[PDB]
DNA sequence: CATGGGTGCGCCAGACAGGG
DNA sequence: CCCTGTCTGGCGTCCTCTCACCCCATG
C-alpha cells in the first residue's frame, strides 16, 4: 500500500529515466480529471499525492483570479484572502473532498496519463540523444501502407511517416519490410507520427555518402552541392582541400563498388561525381559530364551560362527529357542553355546585330562606331549611360568630349524610352497626367491611352461619345471624369 | 427531463363532428344545380371560415 | 496488469482483476415508479434512504394517529356542545374559556354530569391508549424483520405501467363474440350516418 | 440502440428469405408454412386469410411461431417445396385447400 | 387536376428596468440577502456600483456569499463595479 | 403546422397503349383515398368531350 | 449438524395358474 | 394337456402464459 506506491515511483524512475516528481504531477493531474467526471456539475479540481507515503488529498481547487467568469472553478483574490491571506492571484483554495477512490477507471486514466507523461519524457529524451538520427538515415519496419503515405515502425512507440512525394517512384514496400530514410522534418504530432522520412530529397543522397564514404564522414571530402532526379539520376559536387586524396576516386571506390552501394539502395539510380570548382565556368564544365563542352558564355547579369557543344554531343548535353541540363543547372545554381557552337555564333551575331541597331537609331551614330562599341563588349543603352568614364575612355578614338556626348545621348534615349512606353500604356506619365481626374484608376488610365488620351488635357478635349467603348466606364462616369479633367485645365 | 413534470396525450384537434348535407338549389333560375351545406362541430377554438379556408 | 495490481499504490484494497459490474437490469416495460420497499434484517446498517423511508413512516403514522385523536376529539366536542343545548345552557360562557374543559361547568348531578363523566372516560383513554400506541408503532417502524437465511435487504419497486390498446389486444362482449382487434382506423374512414357521427 | 440506419439494413434481410409460420397443434403439412415477410408497424403476425383454412386458424387470440431457415439449402426449401402458393391443394385428396372461406 | 383546382380559387444612465429591483429578487441566500441590507443595499442598482473589495468589509460576507452574488450577477448579464451615471434616479429618492 | 407531405408522380408506367398506370407518393395517413375519390369521381362525369 | 427413512379409469393383451 | 379365469403391465394430443414451493430435527 505505502511502501507500494515508492516502489512504483522507484521502478517508473529507473526504466524511463523520468524525474520521479513529473510522473507524480502528472498522476495528481490524471486523479482531478477522474474526479471532475464523477460530477454532474463542472468543478475544479486539485489533487496533492504525499511523495512518501503514496496518500493522496483531493480538493475543491478555487483558481484564485482577479475577475471570476466562472464562479464553480474560480474565486477572486479578496474572498481567497479571507480564508487565508498568504494566497495570491494562480493560486488554489482547497476544500476537504472525498479523495477519488481507485478502483479500476482511476487505475486506467492514471496508466494513460504516465504512459504520455513517457511519450513527453523518456521518448523525448531518447530522441533528443539521437540528435544524428533526426537527420541522418534513420531505420524502420513498415507498419502501414496507405494510398498516400507509408507508416514506419522506429521502435519505442515512435511512428515515423514517408509521404507520397517522399517516396522513389518505382519503390513498393509492404507490411513487415525494413526501409532506411532520412528524418528531415520532427514536428508535434505525439499522438500518430512526428517524424518525417524521406528518400526523393538530396540530403537521403548526401548521407547514404557519409555512410559509405569513410572520408566524407571524417570531414576529409565535402559535399558541396546536390541535384537529385529520384530514382532516375543524381549529380554531386565533391570538394577537399587534401591534394593527396582524389576527392571523386573516394566517392566512386574500388571500381566503382560504394557509388554501386548507393545506387542499390536507391533502386537503379545513376549517382554523377564532379569535382567542385570555385571558377563556375570550370564547374559547370564539370557539371555537364558526362558530354564535352567545346566554350562558355557567361551572362552574369541574367544569371545565366550558354553551352556551346559539338553537333554530336548536343543530345548527351541536354539528356534523356532534359535531365543533364536541369541536374547541371540546379547542382551549379545557373540558369544553363546548351546549344551547337554554330546556333551560338548565330546567336552571338543576332545579338550584335541588334545592338548595333539600338545604337544606330537611339544615339544618332554610324554602323561603324556602333560595330566599335559592340566589338568592345557594350550591348545595352543602360552600360553605355552608367559605366565609369575610364572604360569608355579606353575605347581607340573615343575623347573626353565625344564620350560625355554618347553618355547624354544614351541617357536621352533611356529616358524617351521610358516616357513613350508610360504614355502608350499607364506606366507613370497616362499614371499622373491621364489619371489626375479623380476617380482614374490605373487600369482605366492605360485603357484612355491606348486611344490616344495620355494627358489630362486630352481628356477634358473628349466627349463622352468618344469614351463610350471603354470597357467599365458608363456614361455618368466618363461625363464626372470628363467635368473633373475640365475643372482643373480650364477653371484651376 | 426533470422528475416533476407530467405528460399528458394531446389532442390538438379542434372540430368533432362535420356533417355535410347536399341539396337541391332553386336561387338561380337554372336548375340542375347543388347547394352544400357543412354543418360542422367545433369546441370553439376554431372559426368556421377560417376552417373551411385552410381546409 | 502491473498497473491493475498497482490499486494498491494509490489507495489500496487488493488488485485489480476482480470483475468490476453492476447488476444492470433488462428491456421490454417503460413505467414509473411509484412505491419503494426497503426491508433491513436486523443488526445490519441501515444506509441514508433506509432512514429516509423510517423517517417518512415515522412521519405518516405520527401525523395519522395524531389526526385520529383530533378528529374523535373533534366528534367528542361536538357531542358536549350537542348535550349542553339543554340543562344549564351557556350561550356566551361556552367559548370562553379553554375547549378542553367542558365539563365543571353549571349543571347538577344528572344523566347529563354523568355522560360528560363518560366522556371524560373516554378521553383519557384515548390519551393513554394514543400514547401506548405511538410507542408501539414507532417500535414497529424501527425494528427489522426476520427474512431469508443470509441476505442483508430486500428493495422492492414498483412499475406503473400503462398500457393502452394495440393492434392484436383481445377484446369481446359479453357473449361469446371474441376478437383480436386487427386495425386501429382514422376518424374519417370510420362509415357514418346521415347526423354526423362516426361509428 | 437501434438507430436510424438499421431499418434499411433490416428491409435488406427480409427481401427474398421466407419465414415458418406455425400453428401450435400442427395436424398435417399445411400447419407449416412458408412466407416472405413484409414488416409491420406493431405487435401482431398478419396472416393472409385463405391460409387460414389451411391452419384452422380463425383469429379469437390464437398464435403462431415464426422460424427463420438460416443457411441457403433451408431458404431453398422454403421457397421451392414449403412456400404458401406450392401448397394450393390438400394432400388428403384433390381438393383446393386456399378455398375462399 | 385543373378542374379541382378552379373549383377551389374562392376560397384559397441607471442600466435598465432590472436595477430598479430590489436586491430580494435576486434568489441570494438568507445570509447574503441580510448582509447587503445591513450596509443600506436595497436595489441591484446599488448593489452592482459597489467593487468586490466593499463586499468584502462588509460585516459577515464571506469569500462564498460573495462567489454566489457573482455568479447570480452574471445569470443577469450584471457585473461587480459598474459605474451608473445619475443613480439612484429621483423616483426612487423618496422611499 | 401547414406543412405537409408535397407528393409527386414517381413514375408514369404506361402499360402497353390506351392504357396508364400513374403511382403518386407521399401523402399523409389519409390523402390517398380522398385524391383517389376526387379525381375518380371528376374524370367519371365532369370531364367534357363529344360523342 | 448431517443423516435417515389411498380406497372414483378403462381397454388390450399376454403371461401365469386353474381347473376341466 | 385344452380351454378358463386372474393378475400385472402399458398406454392415453400439441404449443404457450403466469403463479406457489421445494426434508424434519435435534441430542
Ligand atoms: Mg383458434
Amino acid at each position: 500500500m505505502n511502501k507500494e506506491i515508492l516502489a512504483v515511483v522507484e521502478a517508473v524512475s529507473n526504466e524511463k529515466a523520468l524525474p520521479r516528481e513529473k510522473i507524480f504531477e502528472a498522476l495528481e493531474s490524471a486523479l482531478a480529471t477522474a474526479t471532475k467526471k464523477k460530477y454532474e456539475q463542472e468543478i475544479d479540481v486539485r489533487v496533492q499525492i504525499d511523495r512518501k507515503s503514496g496518500d493522496f488529498d483531493t480538493f475543491r481547487r478555487w483558481l484564485v483570479v482577479d475577475e471570476v467568469t466562472q464562479p464553480t472553478k474560480e474565486i477572486t483574490l479578496e474572498a481567497a484572502r479571507y480564508e487565508d491571506e498568504s494566497l495570491n492571484l494562480g493560486d488554489y483554495v482547497e476544500d476537504q473532498i472525498e479523495s477519488v477512490t481507485f478502483d479500476r477507471i482511476t487505475t486506467q486514466t492514471a496508466k494513460q496519463v504516465i504512459v504520455q507523461k513517457v511519450r513527453e519524457a523518456e521518448r523525448a529524451m531518447v530522441v533528443d540523444q539521437f540528435r544524428e538520427h533526426e537527420g541522418e538515415i534513420i531505420t524502420g519496419v513498415v507498419k502501414k501502407v496507405n494510398r498516400d503515405n507509408i507508416s514506419l515502425d522506429l521502435g519505442n512507440n515512435a511512428e515515423a511517416v514517408i509521404l507520397r512525394e517522399d517516396m522513389l517512384p518505382r519503390e513498393n514496400f509492404r507490411p513487415g519490410d525494413r526501409v532506411r530514410g532520412v528524418l528531415y522534418s520532427v514536428r508535434p504530432e505525439a499522438r500518430g507520427a512526428q517524424l518525417f522520412v524521406t528518400r526523393s530529397k538530396p540530403e537521403m543522397l548526401i548521407e547514404l555518402f557519409r555512410i559509405e564514404v569513410p572520408e566524407i564522414g571524417e570531414e576529409v571530402i565535402e559535399i558541396k552541392a546536390a541535384a537529385r532526379d529520384p530514382g532516375s539520376r543524381a549529380k554531386i559536387a565533391v570538394k577537399t582541400n587534401d591534394k593527396r586524396i582524389d576527392p571523386v576516386g573516394a566517392c566512386v571506390g574500388m571500381r566503382g563498388a560504394r557509388v554501386q552501394a548507393v545506387s542499390t539502395e536507391l533502386g537503379g539510380e545513376r549517382i554523377d561525381i564532379v569535382l567542385w570548382d570555385d571558377n563556375p565556368a570550370q564547374f559547370v564544365i564539370n557539371a555537364m559530364a558526362p558530354a564535352d563542352v567545346a566554350s562558355i558564355v557567361v551572362d552574369e547579369d541574367k544569371h545565366t551560362m550558354d553551352i556551346a557543344v559539338e553537333a554530336g554531343n548536343l543530345a548527351q548535353a541536354i539528356g534523356r527529357n532534359g535531365q543533364n541540363v536541369r541536374l547541371a543547372s540546379q547542382l551549379s545554381g545557373w540558369e544553363l542553355n546548351v546549344m551547337t557552337v554554330d546556333d551560338l555564333q548565330a546567336k552571338h551575331q543576332a545579338e550584335a546585330h541588334a545592338a548595333i541597331d539600338t545604337f544606330t537609331k537611339y544615339l544618332d551614330i554610324d554602323e561603324d562606331f556602333a560595330t566599335v562599341l559592340v566589338e568592345e563588349g557594350f550591348s545595352t543603352l543602360e552600360e553605355l549611360a552608367y559605366v565609369p568614364m575610364k572604360e569608355l575612355l579606353e575605347i581607340e578614338g573615343l575623347d573626353e568630349p565625344t564620350v560625355e556626348a554618347l553618355r547624354e545621348r544614351a541617357k536621352n534615349a533611356l529616358a524617351t524610352i521610358a516616357q513613350a512606353q508610360e504614355e502608350s500604356l499607364g506606366d507613370n506619365k497616362p499614371a499622373d497626367d491621364l489619371l489626375n481626374l479623380e476617380g482614374v484608376d490605373r487600369d482605366l488610365a492605360f485603357k484612355l491611352a491606348a486611344r490616344g488620351v495620355c494627358t489630362l488635357e486630352d481628356l477634358a478635349e473628349q466627349g463622352i461619345d468618344d469614351l463610350a467603348d471603354i470597357e467599365g466606364l458608363t456614361d455618368e462616369k466618363a461625363g464626372a471624369l470628363i467635368m473633373a479633367a475640365r475643372n482643373i485645365c480650364w477653371f484651376g | 427531463r426533470p422528475i416533476g413534470r407530467l405528460l399528458v396525450d394531446a389532442c390538438y384537434s379542434p372540430v368533432e363532428r362535420i356533417a355535410y348535407n347536399v341539396e337541391a338549389a332553386r336561387v338561380e333560375q337554372r336548375t340542375d344545380l347543388d347547394k352544400l351545406v357543412i354543418e360542422m362541430e367545433t369546441n370553439g377554438t376554431i372559426d368556421p371560415e377560417e376552417a373551411i379556408r385552410r381546409a | 496488469t502491473p498497473e491493475e495490481k498497482l490499486l494498491r499504490a494509490i489507495f489500496g484494497e487488493k488488485a485489480s482483476d476482480v470483475k468490476d459490474s453492476s447488476l444492470r437490469v433488462p428491456n421490454g416495460v417503460s413505467g414509473t415508479v411509484i412505491d419503494v420497499q426497503v426491508f433491513t434484517r436486523d443488526g445490519v446498517e441501515k444506509d441514508k434512504r433506509a432512514l429516509e423511508i423510517e423517517e417518512m413512516q415515522l412521519k405518516q403514522a405520527k401525523k395519522d394517529l395524531s389526526e385520529e385523536l383530533q378528529i374523535l376529539e373533534a366528534g367528542l366536542f361536538s357531542r358536549i356542545r350537542a348535550v349542553l343545548v339543554a340543562g344549564g345552557v351557556e350561550a356566551e360562557k361556552l367559548d370562553k374559556l379553554p375547549r378542553d374543559r367542558w365539563l365543571e361547568l353549571g349543571l347538577t348531578d344528572e344523566e347529563k354530569q354523568n355522560q360528560l363523566e363518560q366522556l371524560a372516560e373516554q378521553y383519557d383513554e384515548l390519551k393513554h391508549e394514543f400514547e401506548k400506541k405511538l410507542e408501539a408503532k414507532r417500535r414497529k417502524i424501527t425494528q427489522g424483520d426476520d427474512l431469508a437465511p443470509g441476505v442483508l435487504k430486500i428493495v422492492k419497486v414498483y412499475l406503473a405501467v400503462k398500457r393502452r390498446i394495440q393492434p392484436g389486444d383481445k377484446m369481446a362482449g359479453r357473449h361469446g363474440n371474441k376478437g383480436v382487434i386487427s386495425k386501429i382506423n382514422p376518424i374519417e374512414d370510420m362509415p357514418y350516418d346521415e347526423n354526423g357521427t362516426p361509428v | 440502440r437501434e438507430e436510424a440506419v438499421v431499418w434499411d439494413i433490416l428491409d435488406e434481410v427480409i427481401r427474398e428469405h421466407p419465414v415458418l409460420l406455425n400453428r401450435a397443434p400442427t395436424l398435417h403439412r399445411l400447419g407449416i408454412q412458408a412466407f416472405e415477410p413484409v414488416l409491420i408497424e406493431g405487435k401482431a403476425i398478419q396472416l393472409h386469410p385463405l391460409v387460414c383454412a389451411a391452419y384452422n386458424a380463425d383469429f379469437d387470440g390464437d398464435q403462431m411461431a415464426v422460424h427463420v431457415p438460416l443457411t441457403l439449402e433451408a431458404q431453398l426449401e422454403a421457397r421451392a417445396l414449403m412456400m404458401s402458393t406450392n401448397n394450393i391443394l390438400s394432400p388428403a385428396n384433390g381438393e383446393p385447400i386456399i378455398v375462399p372461406s | 387536376a385543373t378542374i379541382l383546382a378552379e373549383q377551389l380559387e374562392a376560397f384559397v444612465p441607471e442600466f435598465d428596468p432590472i436595477l430598479l429591483r430590489p436586491v430580494d429578487d435576486l434568489e441570494l441566500t438568507v445570509r447574503s440577502a441580510n448582509c447587503l441590507k445591513a450596509e443600506a443595499i436595497h436595489y441591484i442598482g446599488d448593489l452592482v456600483q459597489r467593487t468586490e473589495v466593499e463586499l468584502l468589509k462588509t460585516p459577515n460576507l464571506g469569500k462564498k456569499s460573495l462567489t454566489e452574488i457573482k455568479d447570480v450577477l452574471a445569470s443577469r448579464g450584471l457585473s461587480l463595479g459598474m459605474r451608473l451615471e445619475n443613480w439612484p434616479p429621483a423616483s426612487i429618492a423618496d422611499e | 403546422v401547414t406543412e405537409f407531405l408535397k407528393p409527386r408522380l414517381v413514375d408514369i408506367e404506361q402499360v402497353s397503349s390506351t392504357h396508364a398506370k400513374v403511382t403518386l407518393e407521399p401523402l399523409e395517413r389519409g390523402f390517398g383515398h380522398t385524391l383517389g375519390n376526387a379525381l375518380r369521381r371528376i374524370l367519371l362525369s365532369s370531364m367534357p368531350g363529344c360523342a
